[PDB]
């Protein structure tokens, strides 16, 4: 009866992944797009530092 | 999401024939050295066979050298094992593995306790 | 005020570059060694003759740190990435043995053991050839071609025991030596023997040929070898 | 029993499988293709960490963006300052082969952990003197892989006999146990508040979990094989993913579904570790044909390249404020990028 | 020490032809 | 020549005074006593008869006081002719060698920067090729200083030179060929010692190697230049070579030849002891024993016992023509196409590409 135990497991661990929501794929990927656009400015490699702020010269 | 399903078996006169299919899933069948296992039971599992990306190296275990024979199709994504001869003692439960990484030649599968890139198998009886 | 704190970031690494320079001239002072020997009589009886089980032992006043792998799972590919600087491995043995064989063909075919070195062990062979010897049916059922084998004249055959049980046991030492020499391309090398009884000469074994992978490894990088 | 109950699974996949194809509205490359791209850029090595003896596997920054931790074969654990490229410690180990290194956020206690199957835990306030084993944690089975700090009393700890871990460094107990996978864990990476962590193991899965009920929420699947890097998006709701196979991904926590897929033609070795730059815009992919590619997380084109490299990289660290970047490899050698 | 005995071997052949042009005077 | 016309006479014209059938007199050769009639004027050759000869200590030429008359035996004819002019072959076979260790030159400053640059190749080894590789520039930039002070252009100037500037590049360009046959002889020494005691620290030896490799030909260099300016100077340094000093400096050049080749067989028994066991052969012991030739400097011991007199300018093309070259070849064999430089140097290529 062991392998029909955690066999009994995986159906309940595909119970709780089949009741959340679900959310559409653009919506979910924008706020991605969103947050590229206003962090762009603060991220130090994607655009060249000046020799000032680097501490690593 | 990879899985692999078996097909074929059941039950033959000792000395038959029989062919075996091996179902894939969701990945490039051109790139992985595949292969079989069996296991009997009141045993450990056992390998029996491999065949290469291309089909070129091809073994095969010593007692069942011969009247076996392994093909595989990279058009159609399956794995072939035709038997013939069948024996009273071959009666096992056949799985069908692929080992873990593309481009590579070794394998780390023979083991029981999932390793989780086979199949859960089909019976053969005799 | 800043070179206040700038001495002292100076003086601890002096005092820390003293202490590697004593660790870095032990550690290349010591060879490791690698056990994955699935036996149990193997793993156990040389250490005399957790997660890991470290036995230290010199033999010429030269240090070995063997290293028997032990509370671990039955896959492989993730902890056999943790061995590929070592000296030597030493593969003990005890359908067992194409098991055997299909592991040990995988060893020699890894991307990163690919220039590792494997000393190769036979145990039990009064105990696996005899024992087929008394029972008649062993070897055929797992292999064809013993019954074609001939023993090759080029062996030097122990006076007094079963010469089919030496028929066996150059029979299974030719079967590791077809995978070691094809394609392994002069960076790594095999070394069969076995002792399995004796207290004797069993590291030594393993200590003039630790001697030969180094002198062979020099060699490489000199064009010569 | 088991036949129609393997059904039950199946038509509960099948169920599922479906739903994220109803939730696919568009591919993310139609809604990105306007974004101007970043093309033509590329860094250089400023520092070069050299101090240790055998080959490198982790290394962890830390919260000042100024220390950083290095974990190597050799049985030593290195603390470096990356600003004037000194060792502040070196310590000694109990057992060598060590395959992860931890740094608190708080500054104040560093862990590693290997195939002697022990978490252990060192002190760096140390006022009595020297560096010290504080405390050490014993109760996996398998070998240990990651870690990673919560505060100075519990840490989360990813091993090789499919369990992770939530512990309680004062009673030496483990507070839950996460029972989901079924091969070797590999990878975790913490929310950026510590509500959620993800974790990538040999089976190809992507487990999504709760630290409070130990229980896993979502499975994700998109790789074919196994996994040896995960690392977070900097809001909360992706991840990206190195298996195997030479691919990256991108995972949303909302939409329950792959989004993007990084691989080339000519890259067919294996990915050994990720990691997001500070926007989210940089994504790093460490290799095994030697060379950190980066790659842009919006285009799925390999923007820059990093390739300074010996060996195969292990380990590939972003400070959080995103002014440089660490890796380190096989030849004992840990260029800082920048 | 084969390029010592050339710096010997031609130094020596070079003081000659001195005598030489020397004593074509005293011939 | 010119000078000693006037400085052997002024002392003649002092010992014509000091000094009659025949008068006293300097017949452009030698001075002379007003001698007795009849009697037999025998005096020795001058200084110009010891170049002639190593048997020079017979040359004697004698005069009668008839007056005076001719030489009995005549002068140039008893020593100084040698039964033609061989110009061409000193000319030549310099001027081999300056192009010679030329090519190697250029082509050991650009194969010594890729050992010290690319970073990789940091190992022991080659952190002892690199002062073989130094000691190569250090054996041609001191034969060019040395070839500089030879340009004569006039007899009467260098017949009469003795300046210490040309002791000193003399004893600078000693020092810079045996140091080129003593870091011959540590390369042998040390891939030997890798192969026979292989169980001892690295860093041991080798920075205990190095002091012998320079600071050992540096005592000798001395000890032989402190037998000659206390001792036995009389020209700047060349053409004395009196076999009692020589022998501190050719004798432990030779000493390190019969020395290294013992370790040359003392390895390709080893190499052949692996090459021979069944894990053909004599085509992997051609480019094994081959590639060792220029290593070891192997090619001094054909020369090394037989004298120098003996064997008389054949070992000149031999060992100008061919060691000349043995610098070049160094740098061909292990750095420009070594085995691991060549999948090294695809890296920076491709990468930077």
């Amino acid at each position: 009866t062991a392998s029909i135990a955690q066999a009994r497991k995986l159906v309940e661990q595909l119970k709780m992944e089949a009741n959340i929501d679900r959310i559409k794929v653009s919506k979910a990927a924008a706020d991605l797009m969103a947050y590229c656009e206003a962090h762009a400015k603060e991220d130090p490699l994607l655009t060249p530092v000046p020799a000032s702020e680097n501490p690593f010269r | 999401q990879v899985q692999l399903q078996e097909s074929g078996g059941g039950l033959v006169q000792p000395g038959g024939s029989l062919r075996l299919s091996c179902a894939a899933s969701g990945f490039t069948f051109s790139n992985y050295k595949m292969n079989w296992v069996r296991q009997a039971p009141g045993k450990g599992l056992e390998w029996v066979s491999d065949i290469s990306q291309s089909g070129a190296s091809i073994s095969y275990t010593g007692s069942v050298k011969g009247r076996f024979t392994i093909s595989r199709d990279n058009a159609k994504n399956t794995l072939y094992l035709q038997m013939n001869s069948l024996k009273p003692e071959d009666t096992a439960v056949y799985y069908c593995a692929r080992c873990p990484a593309p481009f590579t030649r070794d394998c780390f599968d023979v083991t029981s306790t999932t390793y989780a890139y086979r199949g859960q198998g089909t019976q053969v009886t005799v | 005020d800043q070179r206040n704190e700038e001495k002292a970031q100076r003086e601890a690494n002096k005092k820390i570059e003293k202490q590697l320079q004593k660790d870095k001239q032990v550690y290349r002072a010591t060879h490791r060694l690698l056990l994955l020997g699935a036996g149990e009589s193997g793993k156990n009886t040389i250490v005399k003759q957790s997660g890991i089980f470290e036995t230290k032992f010199q033999v010429d006043k030269v240090n070995f740190h063997m290293f028997d792998v032990g509370a671990q799972r039955d896959e492989r590919r993730k902890w056999i990435q943790c061995f590929n600087d070592v000296t030597a491995i030493i593969f003990v043995v005890a359908n067992r043995l194409q098991a055997a064989l299909k592991l040990f063909d995988s060893i020699w075919n890894n991307k990163w053991l690919r220039d590792t070195s494997v000393i190769l062990f036979l145990n039990k062979q009064d105990l696996l050839a005899e024992k087929v010897l008394a029972g008649k049916s062993k070897i055929e059922d797992y292999f064809p071609e013993f019954a074609r084998y001939t023993t090759p004249e080029d062996a030097t055959p122990e006076p007094g025991e079963d010469p089919r049980v030496t028929r066996a046991k150059y029979f299974i030492r030719d079967e590791f030596l077809r995978i070691s020499t094809a394609s392994g391309d002069g960076r790594h090398y095999c070394y069969p023997h076995f002792t399995c009884a004796v207290d004797t000469e069993n590291i030594r074994r393993v200590f003039n040929d630790c001697r030969d992978i180094i002198q062979r490894m020099h060699l490489r990088q000199y064009e010569l070898l | 029993e088991l036949d129609q109950l393997r059904q039950e699974a199946e038509q509960l996949k099948n169920q599922i499988r479906d739903a994220r194809k109803a939730c696919a509205d568009a591919t993310l490359s139609q809604i990105t293709n306007n974004i101007d791209p970043v093309g033509r850029i590329q860094m250089r090595t400023r520092r070069t960490l050299r101090g240790h003896l055998a080959k490198i596997y982790a290394m962890h920054w830390g919260t000042d963006s100024r220390l950083l931790v290095s974990a190597s074969q050799d049985g030593k654990l290195i603390i470096w300052d990356s600003y004037t490229t000194n060792k502040v410690h070196a310590i000694p180990l109990r057992s060598s082969w060590v395959m992860t290194c931890a740094y608190a956020p708080s500054g104040n206690y560093v862990a590693c952990g290997g195939l002697d199957n022990i978490c252990s835990i060192y002190n760096l306030k140390t006022r009595e003197g020297n560096v010290r084993v504080s405390r050490e944690l014993a109760g996996h089975t398998g070998y240990l892989s990651c870690c990673r700090f919560l505060d100075d009393n519990q840490i989360v700890t990813s091993s090789g006999d499919t369990t992770c871990a939530l512990w309680d460094i004062e009673t030496g107990q483990q507070t839950t146990t996460f029972t989901g996978h079924t091969g070797d864990v590999m990878s975790l990476s913490l929310a950026p508040d510590t509500r959620l962590f993800v974790s990538g193991a040999c089976d190809a899965s992507a487990k999504l979990w709760d630290v409070r009920e130990g229980m896993c929420r979502q499975t994700f699947t998109g790789h074919e094989s196994d996994i040896n890097a995960i690392c977070f998006f900097p809001n909360g709701n992706a991840f990206a993913t190195g298996s195997d196979d030479a691919t990256c991904r991108l995972f949303d926590l909302r939409a329950d579904q792959e989004l993007m897929t990084y691989s080339h033609d000519n890259i067919i070795c294996g990915i050994t570790s990720v990691s997001f730059s500070k926007s989210g815009r940089l994504l790093l992919a460490g290799y095994d044909d030697f060379n950190c590619n980066v790659w842009d997380a919006l285009k799925a084109d390999r923007a820059g390249v990093l390739a300074g490299h010996d060996n195969r990289v292990s380990c590939l660290g972003v400070t959080d404020d995103g002014m440089a970047v660490a890796t380190g490899s096989w030849d004992s050698f840990l260029k800082i990028w920048n | 020490h084969s390029d010592g005995i050339f710096t010997d071997s031609y130094s020596r052949y070079r003081k000659q032809m001195a005598v030489k042009k020397y004593l074509a005077a005293v011939l | 020549d010119d000078k000693i016309f006037k400085k052997e006479q002024a002392m003649c014209l002092e010992k014509i005074q000091r000094a009659p059938g025949c008068p006293g007199m300097w017949d452009n050769i030698t001075c002379w006593k007003p001698a007795h009639v009849g009697e037999m004027v025998l005096v020795s050759c001058p200084e110009l008869f010891r170049i002639f000869n190593p048997d020079q200590d017979m040359g004697v030429v004698s005069r009668n006081c008839t007056g005076w008359s001719e030489p009995f035996p005549h002068y140039f004819d008893a020593c100084g002719f040698d039964e033609g002019d061989q110009d061409y072959y000193y000319l030549s076979v310099k001027a081999l060698y300056t192009v010679g260790y030329s090519l190697s030159l250029v082509a050991l400053l650009l194969a010594m920067v890729i050992l010290c640059r690319f970073r990789k190749l940091h190992c022991t080894r080659n952190f002892i090729h690199m002062n073989l590789f130094v000691s190569f520039m250090l054996r041609a930039i001191s034969v060019f200083i040395k070839d500089w002070i030879l340009y004569a252009e006039q007899d009467s100037n260098h017949c009469f030179i003795s300046t210490v500037e040309c002791k000193a590049v003399m004893v600078f360009f000693h020092y810079c060929v045996v140091s080129n046959y003593f870091w011959l002889f540590i390369e042998g020494l040390y891939l030997f010692t890798l192969l026979v005691e292989t169980f001892f620290p690295e860093r041991r030896y080798f920075y205990w190697y190095t002091i012998i490799g320079w600071g050992a030909p540096l005592v000798f260099v001395t000890v032989w230049a402190t037998l000659r300016l206390y001792f036995d100077d009389t020209g700047c340094w060349d053409m004395n070579d009196s076999t009692a000093l020589w022998w501190v400096i050719k004798g432990p050049v030779v000493g390190s030849i019969m020395v290294n080749f013992v370790l040359f067989i003392g390895i390709i028994v080893i190499l052949v002891q692996k090459l021979q066991s069944p894990d053909s052969i004599y085509l992997r012991l051609a480019r094994s024993t081959l590639l060792l030739i220029p290593l070891f400097g192997i090619h001094y011991t054909v020369f090394a016992f037989s004298p120098e007199n003996v064997s008389k300018r054949e070992r000149l093309v031999f060992e100008l023509g061919l060691g000349s070259f043995q610098g070049f070849v160094v740098a061909v064999l292990y750095c420009f196409l070594n085995g691991e430089v060549q999948a090294e140097i695809k890296r920076k290529w491709r990468s930077w590409k």
